């Protein structure tokens, strides 16, 4: 992904203000609520019946912190996203068999959560920068399908 | 298709937009043009720069059509019948571009109404926008 | 949404299937498993080898469901109401998997009915299968 | 794309029997009938109003011959699809601005045309082989979006 130097600055500046304990858990949480078919991959997580139960679930918040950690790991390695996500690409593709379209949906839900948390500050050019990032993370995680 | 709880959340969330409709629609359109540059080619007769009178004028039209869609939520195929013909036959818009504007509309709704953008309402609004998208992409020759 | 010309073409094309229903549905299922191996995880309890009795059995069920969908084409959400709750709520099938089976069903129909598979009928069957997919992915809690 | 040696043989054997004058034009023809929005990219082609007019259009048949020639070019260079479609990726992405989802749709329509022309001979494992090919071609033509 070809990110403009001004876009690399805008991203890291916004990412340093991100609540690492809540945001990721909210992304995964909303993914499971907005797109219910994703819950079949998380049968061992517990009570996922109501929206409040998904968001309040301890296993969702905990795993969500790891997903956010993987997005932070990808922001430090923008030049080599394929190698950064190579191990995770094997897990999500060869083992779990998750359709690559869902990677793109989680990325878009992350963009929605960042919008929900920052408001006006998540200006249109900042979104444009994050869309390039989440699309790059998606393609990298979908490499074992190519 | 929708649910009676989905319709309640859509009417409640969009009811807090009200007067800010044109701003939100214009912002949604701007977020789309900047994030997905392929959508720009559908508006080559428009000034696509920030604060453009045209993007502001069209955003009002898109928002008003969505306001009419919230009104006739039980009969959307009949309400947006003129718009379906426009987007599918004449303009020949790629269905993917609707998923992108729909996303931008949700990002705008998230960035302006955080009290209303609860996980249940996010789901409701996504299903509403997907429904409006299905209608506008339906082409009956 | 469909068309009165779409309905005519779907009734006529699927009419020339008839007795060959279970072979065609099974062939479509087999074409899906070999082309997109990710879909095999929805059926671990099935023997997925060539000539499998479960694939041949299920293929009949799939085809009979599509026949029932052609019958009640104007009221599809009600006719496939039990099937929608099964695919969406219980099995939690990914919407993409429906585009992949629909494609395989079109390949099967092309491979078996060359006189019926005109570009116009291809267009109609794609729309029908897309409409069936839309209904089976609809989840009303 | 990881093609099995037996799959490589099945593809070339079936491709040598392909009518180079008609098949490609039928693929593009059906793409324009089944998916009407693709017609906006071909405003200079003429009469595209009715299904028979799209198929009977000389400009569609002639251009379809070149698309089929690009698929044949990709079958001889399966190891390097990115480099084979590098120039065509610039045309379809940076100049024409075609959504990458349409590439997959044309590949799937080609598969439907090969099925229409060969019948029983387009056996399930032969389709599986061609699905790997058309997905590799789509992903290679979509490189300028990555
Ligand atoms: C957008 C890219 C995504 C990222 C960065 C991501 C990241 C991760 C990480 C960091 C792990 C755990 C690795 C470990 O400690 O072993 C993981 C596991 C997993 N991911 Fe993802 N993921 C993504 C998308 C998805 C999607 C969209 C789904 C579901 C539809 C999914 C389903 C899973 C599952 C089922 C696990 C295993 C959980 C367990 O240990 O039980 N992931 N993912
Ligand atoms: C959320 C769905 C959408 C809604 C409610 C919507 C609404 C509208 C409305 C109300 C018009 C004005 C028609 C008139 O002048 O009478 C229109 C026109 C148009 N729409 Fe959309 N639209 C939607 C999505 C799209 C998308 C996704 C694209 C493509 C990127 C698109 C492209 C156009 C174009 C090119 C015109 C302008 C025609 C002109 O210059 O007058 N629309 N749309
Ligand atoms: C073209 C759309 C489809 C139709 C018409 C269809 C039809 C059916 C029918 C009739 C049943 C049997 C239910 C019963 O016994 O009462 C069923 C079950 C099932 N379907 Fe589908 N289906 C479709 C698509 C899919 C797809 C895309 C998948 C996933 C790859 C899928 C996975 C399943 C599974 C896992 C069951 C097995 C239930 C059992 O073991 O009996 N179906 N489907
Ligand atoms: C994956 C399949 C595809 C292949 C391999 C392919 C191949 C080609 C080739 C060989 C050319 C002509 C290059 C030249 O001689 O200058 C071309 C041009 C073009 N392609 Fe494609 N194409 C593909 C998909 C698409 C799709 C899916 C669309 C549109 C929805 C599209 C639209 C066009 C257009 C608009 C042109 C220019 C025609 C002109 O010169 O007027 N192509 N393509």
């Amino acid at each position: 992904v070809h990110l403009t130097p001004k876009e690399k600055s805008a991203v890291t500046a916004l990412w340093g203000k991100v609540n690492v304990d809540e945001v990721g858990g909210e992304a995964l949480g909303r993914l499971l609520v907005v797109y219910p078919w994703t819950q079949r991959f998380f049968e061992s997580f517990g009570d996922l019946s109501t929206p409040d139960a998904v968001m309040g679930n301890p296993k969702v918040k905990a795993h969500g912190k790891k997903v956010l950690g993987a997005f932070s790991d990808g922001l430090a390695h923008l030049d080599n996203l394929k190698g950064t996500f190579a191990t995770l690409s094997e897990l999500h593709c060869d083992k779990l068999h998750v359709d690559p379209e869902n990677f793109r949906l989680l990325g878009n839900v992350l963009v929605c959560v960042l919008a929900h948390h920052f408001g006006k500050e998540f200006t249109p050019p900042v979104q444009a920068a994050y869309q390039k990032v989440v699309a790059g993370v998606a393609n990298a995680l979908a490499h074992k399908y190519h | 298709v929708l649910s009676p709880a989905d319709k309640t959340n859509v009417k409640a969330a969009w009811g807090k937009v009200g007067a800010h409709a044109g701003e939100y629609g214009a912002e949604a359109l701007e977020r789309m043009f900047l994030s997905f540059p392929t959508t720009k080619t559908y508006f080559p007769h428009f000034d696509l720069s920030h604060g453009s009178a045209q993007v502001k004028g069209h955003g009002k039209k898109v928002a008003d059509a969505l306001t009419n869609a919230v009104a006739h939520v039980d009969d959307m195929p009949n309400a947006l019948s003129a718009l379906s013909d426009l987007h599918a036959h004449k303009l020949r818009v790629d269905p993917v571009n609707f998923k992108l504007l729909s996303h931008c509309l949700l990002v705008t709704l998230a960035a302006h109404l955080p009290a209303e953008f609860t996980p249940a309402v996010h789901a409701s609004l996504d299903k509403f926008l997907a429904s409006v998208s299905t209608v506008l992409t339906s082409k009956y020759r």
